[PDB]
């Protein structure tokens, strides 16, 4: 098993982590400037073009060669535990490859990374013919995301409510599995991805009449069914009592853009003092959330000088 | 025994290697214990500074194991 | 006169200003901040170093397709219009080269691959494939699948399909043949067994079998004679013009550097800043201005010129390191004999590696320009292994004599029996002689860590690092109390109670925060003793390894013994050489606890400049 | 056992033998107790400065099983 | 022992296998605690060089431990 | 002296087990102390060039509770 | 005890049994420590050669502790 | 007792038993700390097909250990 | 390894107790160093169908501890 | 030799004693390497569901151990 190689590992690629002070360049650049500064850190690694498809694919191979061959590195009860936070990924590529089998649209506009399901898997699964037999193909890795996947198909074979039962069984999966490989580390984050899944499912679905309680799932710090069903009628006022927790700077605020703007911060600060917990699957927490953020920054970056889009409009997503 | 002189035991001798286990795993255990729960409480004001409370009243528990430990030990050794 | 621009930090700004003020440069005034802005590079001074780094980056993108990469530190001064007319013919070429050796090897790899496969295929259905009567499909099947697939066709297909297969040296390449209509049914067929259609990249997928199969068997036979000679006209280019592309990267480099150093200066980015004048005739001349003991300090006097702190030089370090460090070799009879051996290899040179060529051209494992620095280095170690020859007849000493122990100068059986240095006494005293070295250093580093306070003037660290070697004397006192016991220490038993005073009475007038963490001060006292210590015991233990490696560890000892411990010896030596280059590592090890503890020396926890681990692997 | 002077019986030594067995385990127990809190309560002052006293407080409580552990030991051993 | 440097009875040996472990155990947890919360240290530094030093008083206590083994084995062999 | 034999004897033996404790409990906590600290050691060099110093100080940290048990060791086998 | 040649003696064989706890103990904490760190080397090679160095150094450091636990087992034993 | 001594009976036995068990917990150490390594190491040599061998001299690196104190428990148990 | 007269004996017995401790103690450390190593190791060859080989090779590195303990053993204690 | 102590008296006592550890150890050693490898399995199983030989076969390979301890002690004791 075991995260003492692996961790090892991941410190040497701490070090080509991108740094602050690269994006606070890059604003001041054009397009052209921005190409030569790119080239210098590792997503310019994978370069292979100029323009915007280019850019897309070198950060996505720059991810699929850094991060997503962490799972196969190690086994059993470190890969469970690496693989829980992996397997994020791996959803939205199955949404995406269900979705492609189901309304016949081809293979192609979709993501693929490897991760926990390897591309052979993806391709496989593709091809298969019977829901029952492209469900079989995606259960060889061996994951939570199966079983929760299993259970959904049987209910239903209607492509929207897959994908919202699937997800919904897919974190109360993972919540139990996380809880019983404990650390106190990854305990406090579980428990902010899950709070802020719930804040998150109430603002998509906002207003639709729906049901408030079946955008809380356990897992919770202090929120509940009551500040959801305020929420849902559109009142914001519950966010405005809700302190004692980091999201005590939604309080105030009513735009769905600042709103969840503030959740992706959170959920990375608590990630990148989780380092002071660097044991087990601490680091890789603050690694992965890390690498997904930066890569995050920099295709905003290039997309804000290419078109020319006005400074603010980006100044602020870029960082927390 | 005590320091002063006013014991002697030939029974007693054997009572102190038998005792020595007893204590020592109860504090080893408790202090386990105990650190599970302050993590825990890290993580408790964390989440919400007025249920400080909660932290505290389970904290409490393991602590009930050394200390009735060390009431044992005095009974079975040292009483006289 | 030309003018001349010169940056520094605001610390050395009196030192800097006298060197310079020597060494050519004349007419020196100083600048702020304020008067540097405002002579930011113009946009035509932007595009030079624009198309500097292109030229720079352009070579690096040649050179490295063109075989390997090397940075000379010989440049020719060229022109913008020079390096680039330069630089476009040569990449134009050897772009074009590595294309088709690109092309020639993924041609290989898929017509290596499927060449037999096709060969199979097409001679099954042999001028049938070219019909629109019939229609063909191509399919792998392993022995497993062959049974079920068959099936499949059969029960779907009934029994006016043909399914024909042919071997080739493990699984078969099969071919099934159906009616022209029947192509959905023969496909849904296979596709519910999970086979699919095999159909290659390129026009040769699409081609009828038998041209696919021709053709690839054309381009097996083709590509390695092609390759060859595209990889051979790419190599006479590097042989000849390898040099040109590296002369051109240097020469760019250098003028992006130049232009890079005016922006920074103009942003106000150096904090001491000198405007001065030279004549041509002096610009030269600005940039102009035993042997262990001699020969690394020469190279050190760069870093006496250059301080930073209320630290002092950091020389001390070489001649402490010294008599320690050839003191882990003591053998004399496959130990530091086999050692003596090991030095000749590295000052002279050897071809029984492979990474390392010969070394007196300055070719080995490390980078050729590093391995010309570590000269210094490799000497360094020759000068260890001799010293270190010495001192294994220091060892023979507490070995070897005819009356004293029990063992001769050299058994006529086989040398060396039994080892004399078990002899509780001879133990002793060579640890305790150790000892006393580690002592010395304790003395030095604290009495410098004083004066650093004093000459640094921040009182804090004057009289903390003053009062910590009082516990030293403490520790030494309290030692004799135990070693002599109270026949001798009974002269320290009384001073012991006073020393403890003295550790307290001075660090308690910083007052300081943390009165506990005195502790750890004394840690760094204890650990002098252990290493050095260590560095004795652990090394005479490297010898007594050897007694079972070259010396009677077969019968009673005789003639037979002296050829037959070999086999064991040979195992014995790279464990032995493992465990004793860990002992070599306590001189660095010892020199830390001080050096980044600020005991006159320039570390502390952080802060530019290297450890002197680093410093000593050049010198 | 003694606490004064070392020990010259046989009954003596068996006790001290023992009686080193709560201290050792003990011993180690404020170890472990102490890390797991310790280690996290770096955290403490990293996500809220103000609360850096809360984290201080929990590791404060492993010290106590040993002291517990060693003022058994010190009245026992003196005399058999 | 307070009595053992070259020969000594059977009894001395018996209080040094007892007070030995105490001490032993000390240096055992303090290398436990120090495990974590020096491991916890050392991604202080990393991201901030000035706070060195809250890792360092946090680690300062388990030392407290080691010193604590010493007293024990001190104290019970031979009262000073 | 301190430590030593040439004769061995019965007594000695009670007393190297004693001894024994001390160094080999010590190095087991250096061992494990100093392993954490060099896995997390990886990460400061690789930040920052600026932080390395401050690695090595941490490594040579967790030593100091091994070497404090030679010497209990030595001090407890050579007093009389 | 003796190591000249022979440690032969029922005396002696009881110092043996006591030191060999020492040299276990020892050994076993360095296991741990040398073989985290070698893969930990093998990794920082493998990205950056710009930190080979480090990595060999981190290696060494864990040989001292096994080293330490042989020396005073020898000690106790006739010495060397 | 072995073919390089000529020092049997009770007396070499007792060693051998004794000095047994110092070999036995280093390779406990060594064997617990191989194996977690090499397990992550077959990743490493599935990722290098050319630097393959980095791997397998890694795993070889703890075995040292234990050789290193057979060899030491050999001189022990005889020498002549 | 043998039993007989001449490769059996009283004699035998002290050299058969040592020897033995050979082959059970490098026994000891193989299991577990194996064991890691091997798990993962055939999980490869199960996902990736190209790493059987290497995970062959690989697996005779932990092999080693047991082959060596008994080459030792099997000599010492053969005939004469 | 056997494991006696009145077929042989004090020098056949030490052979049956130590001989138990080799064997003692052998199952420890064996006992722990089994679950690694048996955890590891089932996820091969589950991959592909036709590999249940590939698993079975793996899981062997610590039981060598076990089988090689236990006889090594059983042949010697076997003599007499």
């Amino acid at each position: 098993d075991d995260f003492a190689y692996l961790n090892a590992r991941v410190r040497v690629r701490r070090g080509t982590l991108l740094k602050e002070s690269f994006f606070q360049e890059a604003l001041d650049l054009s397009f052209a400037d921005f190409l030569r500064l790119l080239s210098e850190t590792v997503y310019g690694g994978e370069l292979a073009g100029q323009g915007l498809p280019d850019v897309d694919r070198a950060v996505l191979r720059t991810q699929a060669k850094l991060v997503g061959d962490l799972p196969r590195l190690v086994t059993g009860e470190a890969r469970e535990a690496v693989r829980l936070l992996l397997l994020r990924n791996d959803l939205h590529n199955l949404q995406a490859l269900l979705r492609a089998k189901a309304t016949g649209r081809p293979f192609e506009e979709v993501l693929l990374l490897p991760g926990t399901l390897r591309e052979e898997v993806w391709r496989q699964a593709y091809e298969a013919q019977d829901p029952a037999g492209m469900a079989q193909v995606l259960a060889v890795p061996g994951h939570p995301l199966a079983r929760a996947l299993r259970a959904v198909l049987r209910e239903t074979q209607d492509l929207a409510r897959v994908e919202a039962l699937l997800a919904k069984r897919f974190f109360e999966d993972v919540a139990k599995a996380a809880k019983g490989l404990d650390q106190p580390a990854l305990r406090d984050y579980l428990a902010l991805e899950v709070d802020a899944e719930n804040l998150r499912t109430a603002f998509k679905l906002q207003g639709s009449g729906l049901a408030p309680d079946a955008f809380f799932l356990k897992g919770g710090r202090f929120v509940d069914r009551v500040r959801f069903a305020r929420l849902m009628e559109g009142d914001y006022a519950v966010l405005d009592e809700l302190s004692g927790t980091p999201f005590s700077g939604l309080s105030g605020v009513r735009d769905l853009k600042a709103l969840e703007r503030g959740l992706r911060c959170v959920l990375l600060k608590e990630a990148k003092k989780g380092v002071q917990d660097p044991l087990g699957v601490g680091l890789v927490l603050a690694y992965v959330k890390e690498r997904e953020w930066e890569a995050v920054r920099l295709r905003l970056l290039a997309r804000r000088a290419y078109f020319g889009l006005p400074r603010a409009q980006v100044e602020e997503e870029v960082v927390c | 025994a005590e320091e002063a002189a006013a014991s002697g035991g030939l029974d007693r001798g054997l009572i102190a290697v038998g005792m020595g286990l007893a204590v020592g795993l109860a504090a080893l255990g408790t202090g386990v214990a105990q650190a599970r729960i302050g993590a825990a409480g890290v993580g408790a004001i964390a989440e919400d500074r007025s249920n400080f409370g909660t932290a505290l009243i389970f904290l409490l528990l393991p602590e009930t194991l050394v200390i009735f430990g060390l009431l044992i030990a005095f009974i079975l050794n040292g009483r006289l | 006169m030309e003018k001349l621009v010169l940056a520094g930090p605001k610390g050395r700004a009196k030192e800097l200003l006298q060197s310079l003020q020597q060494a050519g440069v004349v007419h020196l005034e100083t600048l702020r901040p304020e008067a540097l802005s405002a002579y930011q590079l113009s946009p035509e001074e932007r595009a030079e170093l624009r198309r500097w780094e292109a030229v720079s980056a352009g070579a690096e993108h040649t050179l490295s397709l063109l075989g390997l990469e090397a940075e000379p530190a010989r440049p020719f001064p060229e022109g913008l219009e020079a390096a680039e007319k330069a630089l476009s013919p040569i990449q134009a070429h050897a772009e074009g080269l590595t294309r088709q050796k690109q092309e020639l090897e993924e041609e290989l790899a898929l017509a290596q691959a499927y060449l037999e496969p096709l060969e199979r295929l097409a001679a099954l259905a042999h001028g049938l494939d070219k019909s629109p009567f019939l229609r063909v499909i191509p399919f792998l099947l392993t022995e497993k699948e062959l049974p079920l697939v068959e099936e499949a066709l059969r029960k779907a297909l009934e029994d006016r399909y043909l399914l024909a297969h042919e071997a080739y040296a493990g699984g078969v390449p099969a071919l099934v043949v159906v009616h022209r209509k029947e192509v959905d049914q023969a496909k849904a067929a296979l596709s519910r067994a999970g086979v699919a259609e095999l159909r290659l990249p390129g026009a040769l997928g699409e081609l009828p079998l038998s041209e696919a199969a021709r053709r690839l068997k054309e381009r097996a036979e083709a590509a390695p004679r092609e390759l060859s000679e595209v990889r051979q006209h790419l190599a006479k280019l590097a042989r000849e013009s390898a040099s040109t592309l590296q002369s051109l990267w240097t020469r760019a480099q250098d003028e992006v550097a130049r232009l890079k150093a005016l922006e920074e200066l103009a942003s106000g980015r150096f904090g001491f800043a000198l405007l001065g004048y030279v004549p041509v005739k002096a610009k030269p001349k600005v940039e102009e201005a035993n042997p262990p003991w001699v020969k690394p300090f020469e190279l050190l006097v760069s870093f006496l010129n250059t301080p930073k702190y209320g630290t002092f030089d950091p020389t001390p370090v070489v001649p402490i390191f010294f008599p320690f460090w050839f003191g882990m070799i003591v053998g004399d009879i496959g130990y530091a004999l086999l050692f003596y051996l090991v030095g000749r290899w590295l000052s002279g040179y050897v071809k029984r590696n492979e990474p390392l060529v010969i070394d007196l051209f300055a070719l080995k494992l490390k980078p050729p320009v590093l391995a010309k620095l570590v000269y210094i280095l490799n000497w360094m170690v020759f000068w260890t292994v001799v010293w270190g020859l010495i001192y294994g007849e220091f060892f023979g000493t507490f070995l070897e004599h005819l009356g004293v122990f029990g063992t001769p100068e050299h058994p006529g059986l086989i040398p060396i029996l039994i080892h004399r240095i078990d002899t509780a006494k001879t133990a002793n005293l060579l640890i305790l002689l150790s000892v006393a070295f580690g002592v010395v250093m304790v003395f030095a580093g604290l009495i410098l860590r004083a004066y650093l306070g004093l000459k640094h003037r921040h009182m804090a660290h004057f009289w903390e690092g003053v009062g910590y070697l009082g516990g030293l004397l403490g520790i030494l006192a309290l030692a004799a109390s135990y070693l002599g016991n109270l026949q001798a220490g009974w002269l320290s038993a009384l001073m012991y109670l006073g020393f403890g005073v003295f550790l307290l009475s001075v660090v308690m007038s910083s007052i300081w925060l943390m009165i506990p963490e005195i502790f750890t001060q004394a840690g760094h006292i204890l650990s002098h003793i252990r290493i050095y210590a260590v560095g004795a015991a652990g090394g005479i233990l490297a010898g007594l390894l050897t007694d079972v490696g070259f010396a009677m560890a077969e019968r009673l000892g005789l003639i037979g013994v002296l050829l037959g411990i070999v086999v064991a010896g040979v195992l014995h030596l790279l464990i032995l050489l493992l465990t004793t280059l860990g002992h070599m590592l306590q001189p660095i090890r010892l020199i830390w606890v001080e050096f980044f503890t600020k005991f006159g020396f320039y570390e502390e926890n952080g802060r530019p400049y290297r450890p002197f681990k680093s410093v000593r692997e050049t010198q």
